[PDB]
Protein backbone atom coordinates (compact mmCIF):
# COMPACT_ATOMS: atom_id res chain seq x y z
CA UNK A 1 0.00 0.00 0.00
CA UNK A 2 2.52 2.86 1.21
CA UNK A 3 4.21 1.76 -2.44
CA UNK A 4 1.18 1.89 -4.41
CA UNK A 5 -0.36 5.41 -3.13
CA UNK A 6 3.13 6.84 -3.50
CA UNK A 7 3.05 6.59 -7.33
CA UNK A 8 -0.83 7.53 -8.01
CA UNK A 9 0.42 10.84 -6.01
CA UNK A 10 2.87 11.47 -8.91
CA UNK A 11 -0.24 11.14 -11.50
CA UNK A 12 -2.55 13.21 -9.15
CA UNK A 13 -0.33 16.06 -9.15
CA UNK A 14 0.98 16.62 -13.05
CA UNK A 15 -2.90 16.74 -13.15
CA UNK A 16 -3.62 18.70 -10.16
CA UNK A 17 -0.77 21.54 -11.55
CA UNK A 18 -2.09 21.35 -15.26
CA UNK A 19 -5.79 20.64 -14.99
CA UNK A 20 -7.59 19.80 -18.36
CA UNK A 21 -10.01 22.06 -20.13
CA UNK A 22 -12.49 22.32 -22.89
CA UNK A 23 -12.25 18.51 -24.01
CA UNK A 24 -15.99 18.21 -25.36
CA UNK A 25 -18.75 20.54 -26.83
CA UNK A 26 -22.84 20.57 -25.57
CA UNK A 27 -23.73 19.83 -29.42
CA UNK A 28 -21.52 16.39 -29.24
CA UNK A 29 -24.33 15.48 -27.00
CA UNK A 30 -28.10 14.38 -26.64
CA UNK A 31 -29.91 14.99 -23.53
CA UNK A 32 -32.71 11.99 -23.12
CA UNK A 33 -33.51 12.12 -19.16
CA UNK A 34 -32.67 13.81 -15.47
CA UNK A 35 -31.26 11.06 -13.37
CA UNK A 36 -31.17 13.41 -10.34
CA UNK A 37 -30.66 16.78 -8.69
CA UNK A 38 -29.43 18.39 -5.46
CA UNK A 39 -28.96 21.70 -4.15
CA UNK A 40 -26.33 23.09 -6.62
CA UNK A 41 -26.81 20.94 -9.66
CA UNK A 42 -29.10 18.61 -12.46
CA UNK A 43 -27.74 15.48 -13.88
CA UNK A 44 -28.66 14.12 -17.09
CA UNK A 45 -28.09 11.00 -19.13
CA UNK A 46 -26.80 12.00 -22.11
CA UNK A 47 -25.80 10.21 -25.50
CA UNK A 48 -22.36 11.11 -27.16
CA UNK A 49 -23.50 10.98 -31.21
CA UNK A 50 -19.51 10.43 -32.42
CA UNK A 51 -19.43 7.02 -30.25
CA UNK A 52 -23.09 6.10 -28.68
CA UNK A 53 -21.86 5.78 -25.26
CA UNK A 54 -23.73 6.76 -22.57
CA UNK A 55 -22.50 9.57 -20.26
CA UNK A 56 -24.08 11.42 -16.74
CA UNK A 57 -23.61 14.72 -17.43
CA UNK A 58 -24.00 17.24 -14.36
CA UNK A 59 -24.77 20.88 -15.56
CA UNK A 60 -24.15 23.76 -13.04
CA UNK A 61 -25.94 27.14 -13.86
CA UNK A 62 -22.85 29.72 -13.48
CA UNK A 63 -25.78 32.23 -11.90
CA UNK A 64 -26.91 29.99 -9.36
CA UNK A 65 -23.53 29.16 -8.21
CA UNK A 66 -22.77 32.61 -7.59
CA UNK A 67 -25.86 33.27 -5.25
CA UNK A 68 -25.42 30.13 -3.36
CA UNK A 69 -21.04 31.45 -3.05
CA UNK A 70 -19.94 27.91 -4.27
CA UNK A 71 -17.72 29.58 -6.71
CA UNK A 72 -14.52 28.05 -4.81
CA UNK A 73 -16.36 24.84 -3.94
CA UNK A 74 -17.19 24.42 -7.79
CA UNK A 75 -13.53 25.60 -8.78
CA UNK A 76 -12.50 22.74 -6.64
CA UNK A 77 -14.81 20.31 -7.93
CA UNK A 78 -13.76 20.03 -11.34
CA UNK A 79 -10.01 20.24 -10.13
CA UNK A 80 -9.88 17.63 -8.14
CA UNK A 81 -12.58 15.33 -10.15
CA UNK A 82 -10.35 15.80 -13.39
CA UNK A 83 -7.12 14.90 -11.35
CA UNK A 84 -8.06 11.33 -9.14
CA UNK A 85 -7.91 8.13 -10.59
CA UNK A 86 -9.68 5.04 -8.16
CA UNK A 87 -11.98 2.05 -8.60
CA UNK A 88 -14.20 3.47 -6.62
CA UNK A 89 -14.38 7.00 -8.13
CA UNK A 90 -16.59 8.13 -10.56
CA UNK A 91 -14.75 8.98 -14.03
CA UNK A 92 -14.92 12.48 -15.83
CA UNK A 93 -14.40 12.17 -19.08
CA UNK A 94 -15.28 15.77 -20.48
CA UNK A 95 -15.78 18.56 -18.74
CA UNK A 96 -16.51 22.61 -20.67
CA UNK A 97 -18.89 25.70 -20.50
CA UNK A 98 -21.19 27.78 -22.02
CA UNK A 99 -22.47 31.21 -21.63
CA UNK A 100 -24.80 30.16 -18.79
CA UNK A 101 -23.51 27.10 -17.46
CA UNK A 102 -20.75 24.28 -16.49
CA UNK A 103 -20.23 20.91 -17.77
CA UNK A 104 -19.03 18.04 -15.95
CA UNK A 105 -19.96 14.65 -18.37
CA UNK A 106 -19.23 11.83 -15.84
CA UNK A 107 -19.22 7.90 -16.84
CA UNK A 108 -22.86 6.52 -16.62
CA UNK A 109 -23.44 4.36 -13.24
CA UNK A 110 -26.35 2.73 -13.74
CA UNK A 111 -27.02 0.77 -10.68
CA UNK A 112 -28.91 4.06 -8.92
CA UNK A 113 -28.05 5.66 -5.71
CA UNK A 114 -27.13 3.52 -2.85
CA UNK A 115 -29.77 5.84 -1.17
CA UNK A 116 -33.02 3.77 -3.34
CA UNK A 117 -31.98 0.19 -2.79
CA UNK A 118 -31.30 1.16 1.05
CA UNK A 119 -34.79 2.19 1.76
CA UNK A 120 -36.43 -0.04 -0.55
CA UNK A 121 -34.88 -2.92 1.16
CA UNK A 122 -35.24 -1.40 5.03
CA UNK A 123 -31.54 -2.22 5.10
CA UNK A 124 -28.62 -4.02 4.94
CA UNK A 125 -27.01 -7.30 6.56
CA UNK A 126 -23.73 -6.87 7.95
CA UNK A 127 -21.40 -8.58 5.49
CA UNK A 128 -23.75 -6.53 2.72
CA UNK A 129 -22.89 -3.24 4.76
CA UNK A 130 -19.17 -4.38 5.20
CA UNK A 131 -19.00 -4.71 1.62
CA UNK A 132 -19.54 -1.32 1.00
CA UNK A 133 -17.67 -0.11 3.76
CA UNK A 134 -14.39 -1.60 2.45
CA UNK A 135 -14.62 0.47 -0.21
CA UNK A 136 -15.24 3.59 1.22
CA UNK A 137 -12.18 2.88 3.93
CA UNK A 138 -9.94 2.61 0.95
CA UNK A 139 -11.24 5.10 -0.89
CA UNK A 140 -10.57 7.59 2.07
CA UNK A 141 -7.36 6.41 2.74
CA UNK A 142 -6.56 7.25 -1.42
CA UNK A 143 -8.24 10.40 -0.48
CA UNK A 144 -6.79 11.13 2.29
CA UNK A 145 -3.43 10.53 1.01
CA UNK A 146 -3.90 13.24 -1.43
CA UNK A 147 -4.53 15.89 1.17
CA UNK A 148 -8.08 15.88 0.15
CA UNK A 149 -11.43 15.51 2.35
CA UNK A 150 -14.28 14.22 1.06
CA UNK A 151 -17.05 16.29 3.15
CA UNK A 152 -20.13 14.85 1.75
CA UNK A 153 -20.50 11.17 2.40
CA UNK A 154 -24.22 9.61 2.03
CA UNK A 155 -25.80 7.20 0.42
CA UNK A 156 -27.20 9.38 -1.95
CA UNK A 157 -23.89 10.40 -3.46
CA UNK A 158 -23.44 6.27 -3.30
CA UNK A 159 -23.47 4.56 -6.76
CA UNK A 160 -23.83 0.81 -7.63
CA UNK A 161 -22.00 0.03 -11.06
CA UNK A 162 -23.08 -2.99 -13.04
CA UNK A 163 -20.89 -5.06 -10.77
CA UNK A 164 -22.49 -4.11 -7.58
CA UNK A 165 -19.39 -1.94 -6.84
CA UNK A 166 -19.91 1.38 -5.30
CA UNK A 167 -18.94 4.52 -7.13
CA UNK A 168 -18.38 7.29 -5.39
CA UNK A 169 -19.70 10.86 -7.24
CA UNK A 170 -20.39 14.58 -5.91
CA UNK A 171 -16.89 15.92 -5.40
CA UNK A 172 -18.94 19.26 -4.67
CA UNK A 173 -17.09 19.82 -1.02
CA UNK A 174 -13.72 18.45 -1.87
CA UNK A 175 -10.88 20.69 -1.21
CA UNK A 176 -7.24 19.94 -1.08
CA UNK A 177 -6.16 20.95 2.11
CA UNK A 178 -2.80 20.83 4.45
CA UNK A 179 -4.18 21.99 8.31
CA UNK A 180 -7.23 22.56 8.88
CA UNK A 181 -10.28 24.24 7.37
CA UNK A 182 -13.53 26.09 9.00
CA UNK A 183 -16.06 25.87 6.10
CA UNK A 184 -19.78 24.53 7.28
CA UNK A 185 -20.71 22.03 4.14
CA UNK A 186 -21.93 18.78 3.92
CA UNK A 187 -25.84 17.14 5.01
CA UNK A 188 -27.35 17.61 8.22
CA UNK A 189 -27.15 13.76 9.18
CA UNK A 190 -23.45 13.52 8.33
CA UNK A 191 -21.75 16.44 9.87
CA UNK A 192 -19.34 15.64 12.54
CA UNK A 193 -19.72 17.74 16.16
CA UNK A 194 -16.32 19.91 15.22
CA UNK A 195 -17.73 21.24 12.37
CA UNK A 196 -21.51 22.00 14.00
CA UNK A 197 -19.14 23.61 16.81
CA UNK A 198 -17.61 26.06 13.95
CA UNK A 199 -13.66 25.30 15.65
CA UNK A 200 -11.65 24.54 12.43
CA UNK A 201 -11.37 20.42 11.53
CA UNK A 202 -9.27 18.08 9.21
CA UNK A 203 -9.91 14.64 7.43
CA UNK A 204 -11.02 13.16 10.84
CA UNK A 205 -14.64 14.57 9.32
CA UNK A 206 -14.85 12.00 6.96
CA UNK A 207 -13.90 8.86 9.11
CA UNK A 208 -17.46 9.98 11.72
CA UNK A 209 -19.14 10.58 8.03
CA UNK A 210 -18.60 6.77 7.48
CA UNK A 211 -19.61 6.14 11.02
CA UNK A 212 -22.71 7.46 10.35
CA UNK A 213 -22.74 5.52 6.75
CA UNK A 214 -22.15 2.07 8.32
CA UNK A 215 -24.63 2.74 11.04
CA UNK A 216 -27.22 3.83 8.24
CA UNK A 217 -26.82 0.47 6.50
CA UNK A 218 -26.84 -1.76 8.93
CA UNK A 219 -29.98 -0.04 11.19
CA UNK A 220 -31.75 1.44 8.35
CA UNK A 221 -31.93 5.05 9.71
CA UNK A 222 -29.33 7.07 11.05
CA UNK A 223 -27.80 7.40 14.13
CA UNK A 224 -29.07 11.00 14.45
CA UNK A 225 -32.36 12.32 13.13
CA UNK A 226 -35.35 14.52 13.39
CA UNK A 227 -37.37 16.74 11.56
CA UNK A 228 -35.52 20.00 11.36
CA UNK A 229 -31.53 20.16 11.39
CA UNK A 230 -30.85 22.18 14.35
CA UNK A 231 -32.50 19.28 16.26
CA UNK A 232 -30.22 16.99 14.90
CA UNK A 233 -27.34 19.11 15.50
CA UNK A 234 -28.29 19.04 19.24
CA UNK A 235 -28.60 15.32 19.05
CA UNK A 236 -25.13 15.18 16.88
CA UNK A 237 -23.16 17.53 19.62
CA UNK A 238 -24.39 15.03 22.65
CA UNK A 239 -22.54 12.49 21.18
CA UNK A 240 -25.37 9.91 23.00
CA UNK A 241 -26.14 6.75 20.21
CA UNK A 242 -28.15 3.53 20.87
CA UNK A 243 -27.95 0.68 18.78
CA UNK A 244 -30.18 -1.48 17.25
CA UNK A 245 -30.66 -5.09 18.96
CA UNK A 246 -29.51 -6.49 16.13
CA UNK A 247 -25.83 -4.88 15.72
CA UNK A 248 -23.13 -7.64 15.88
CA UNK A 249 -20.56 -6.37 19.23
CA UNK A 250 -17.90 -6.14 16.66
CA UNK A 251 -19.86 -3.42 14.71
CA UNK A 252 -21.03 -1.53 18.32
CA UNK A 253 -17.59 -1.42 19.32
CA UNK A 254 -16.39 -0.08 15.37
CA UNK A 255 -18.91 2.22 15.32
CA UNK A 256 -17.94 3.68 19.02
CA UNK A 257 -14.68 4.18 18.02
CA UNK A 258 -15.74 6.20 14.68
CA UNK A 259 -18.57 8.44 16.06
CA UNK A 260 -16.31 9.88 19.17
CA UNK A 261 -17.18 12.92 19.59
CA UNK A 262 -13.41 13.62 20.82
CA UNK A 263 -10.56 13.81 18.19
CA UNK A 264 -7.99 12.57 19.97
CA UNK A 265 -9.74 9.19 20.28
CA UNK A 266 -11.46 8.85 17.01
CA UNK A 267 -10.30 6.42 14.85
CA UNK A 268 -8.89 6.93 11.87
CA UNK A 269 -7.44 10.24 12.96
CA UNK A 270 -4.56 8.42 15.65
CA UNK A 271 -0.77 6.94 14.84
CA UNK A 272 -1.75 4.33 13.26
CA UNK A 273 -4.32 5.82 10.98
CA UNK A 274 -6.55 3.98 8.72
CA UNK A 275 -4.81 0.65 10.17
CA UNK A 276 -6.66 0.88 13.18
CA UNK A 277 -9.99 0.78 11.18
CA UNK A 278 -8.65 -2.21 8.77
CA UNK A 279 -7.60 -4.38 11.56
CA UNK A 280 -10.46 -3.39 13.54
CA UNK A 281 -12.44 -7.05 14.72
CA UNK A 282 -15.38 -6.65 11.95
CA UNK A 283 -13.05 -6.39 9.43
CA UNK A 284 -11.76 -9.77 10.54
CA UNK A 285 -12.97 -11.42 7.34
CA UNK A 286 -12.14 -8.60 4.76
CA UNK A 287 -9.90 -9.31 2.04
CA UNK A 288 -8.52 -5.80 1.48
CA UNK A 289 -6.36 -6.40 -2.25
CA UNK A 290 -8.93 -8.66 -3.41
CA UNK A 291 -11.94 -5.96 -2.68
CA UNK A 292 -9.48 -3.08 -4.53
CA UNK A 293 -9.05 -5.22 -7.28
CA UNK A 294 -12.68 -6.26 -7.44
CA UNK A 295 -12.54 -10.09 -7.50
CA UNK A 296 -14.99 -10.46 -4.43
CA UNK A 297 -18.35 -11.47 -5.41
CA UNK A 298 -20.54 -8.43 -4.67
CA UNK A 299 -23.98 -9.44 -2.34
CA UNK A 300 -25.99 -7.34 -4.26
CA UNK A 301 -26.45 -6.76 -8.14
CA UNK A 302 -29.23 -4.38 -9.73
CA UNK A 303 -31.17 -5.26 -12.60
CA UNK A 304 -29.87 -3.41 -15.53
CA UNK A 305 -31.86 -3.76 -19.28
CA UNK A 306 -29.44 -2.64 -21.83
CA UNK A 307 -27.52 0.70 -21.42
CA UNK A 308 -29.60 3.60 -21.23
CA UNK A 309 -31.64 2.04 -18.95
CA UNK A 310 -32.29 4.34 -16.21
CA UNK A 311 -34.86 2.01 -14.41
CA UNK A 312 -32.93 2.02 -10.91
CA UNK A 313 -33.32 5.91 -10.90
CA UNK A 314 -36.72 7.76 -10.06
CA UNK A 315 -38.12 10.41 -12.43
CA UNK A 316 -37.86 14.26 -12.16
CA UNK A 317 -39.13 17.19 -14.01
CA UNK A 318 -37.34 17.66 -16.54
CA UNK A 319 -36.05 20.92 -17.45
CA UNK A 320 -35.28 23.02 -20.44
CA UNK A 321 -31.24 24.12 -20.45
CA UNK A 322 -31.33 27.39 -20.95
CA UNK A 323 -27.62 29.10 -22.41
CA UNK A 324 -27.91 33.17 -22.59
CA UNK A 325 -26.34 35.01 -25.77
CA UNK A 326 -24.40 37.00 -23.38
CA UNK A 327 -21.34 35.38 -21.40
CA UNK A 328 -22.32 35.09 -17.37
CA UNK A 329 -19.82 35.67 -14.84
CA UNK A 330 -17.05 34.75 -17.40
CA UNK A 331 -13.86 35.83 -15.19
CA UNK A 332 -15.26 33.60 -12.34
CA UNK A 333 -14.86 31.00 -13.94
CA UNK A 334 -11.72 31.94 -16.33
CA UNK A 335 -9.76 28.32 -14.72
CA UNK A 336 -13.33 25.80 -15.40
CA UNK B 1 -39.87 1.68 17.64
CA UNK B 2 -36.78 3.93 16.52
CA UNK B 3 -37.75 2.58 12.72
CA UNK B 4 -41.85 3.69 13.66
CA UNK B 5 -40.02 7.19 14.73
CA UNK B 6 -37.72 7.36 11.43
CA UNK B 7 -40.27 6.68 9.03
CA UNK B 8 -43.08 8.72 10.34
CA UNK B 9 -40.36 11.99 10.44
CA UNK B 10 -39.86 14.32 7.07
CA UNK B 11 -36.51 13.62 6.49
CA UNK B 12 -36.92 9.74 5.05
CA UNK B 13 -36.51 10.88 1.54
CA UNK B 14 -33.29 12.10 -0.92
CA UNK B 15 -31.28 14.44 1.62
CA UNK B 16 -29.73 17.82 -0.20
CA UNK B 17 -26.47 19.67 1.31
CA UNK B 18 -26.36 22.29 2.99
CA UNK B 19 -26.42 25.78 1.30
CA UNK B 20 -26.50 28.76 2.45
N1 LIG C 1 -21.94 9.46 -12.68
C1 LIG C 1 -23.25 9.38 -12.36
N2 LIG C 1 -24.05 8.38 -12.86
C2 LIG C 1 -25.37 8.28 -12.55
N3 LIG C 1 -25.98 9.16 -11.72
C3 LIG C 1 -25.28 10.21 -11.16
C4 LIG C 1 -23.84 10.38 -11.45
N4 LIG C 1 -23.42 11.47 -10.77
C5 LIG C 1 -24.49 11.94 -10.10
N5 LIG C 1 -25.60 11.19 -10.33
C6 LIG C 1 -26.98 11.37 -9.79
O1 LIG C 1 -27.25 12.77 -9.72
C7 LIG C 1 -27.49 13.16 -8.35
C8 LIG C 1 -26.94 14.55 -8.13
O2 LIG C 1 -25.55 14.59 -8.50
P1 LIG C 1 -24.74 15.57 -7.50
O3 LIG C 1 -23.31 15.69 -7.93
O4 LIG C 1 -24.77 14.98 -6.18
O5 LIG C 1 -25.48 17.05 -7.54
P2 LIG C 1 -25.40 17.88 -6.14
O6 LIG C 1 -26.11 19.18 -6.35
O7 LIG C 1 -24.00 18.15 -5.84
N6 LIG C 1 -26.20 16.99 -4.90
P3 LIG C 1 -26.02 17.61 -3.29
O8 LIG C 1 -24.94 18.59 -3.16
O9 LIG C 1 -25.75 16.45 -2.36
O10 LIG C 1 -27.31 18.27 -2.84
C9 LIG C 1 -26.86 12.04 -7.51
O11 LIG C 1 -27.38 11.98 -6.17
C10 LIG C 1 -27.16 10.85 -8.39
O12 LIG C 1 -28.51 10.42 -8.20
MG1 LIG D 1 -25.01 14.95 -4.11
MG1 LIG E 1 -22.95 18.33 -3.99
Amino acid sequence: VKEFLAKAKEDFLKKWETPSQNTAQLDQFDRIKTLGTGSFGRVMLVKHKESGNHYAMKILDKQKVVKLKQIEHTLNEKRILQAVNFPFLVKLEFSFKDNSNLYMVMEYVAGGEMFSHLRRIGRFSEPHARFYAAQIVLTFEYLHSLDLIYRDLKPENLLIDQQGYIQVTDFGFAKRVKGRTWTLCGTPEYLAPEIILSKGYNKAVDWWALGVLIYEMAAGYPPFFADQPIQIYEKIVSGKVRFPSHFSSDLKDLLRNLLQVDLTKRFGNLKNGVNDIKNHKWFATTDWIAIYQRKVEAPFIPKFKGPGDTSNFDDYEEEEIRVSINEKCGKEFTEF
Amino acid sequence: TTYADFIASGRTGRRNAIHD
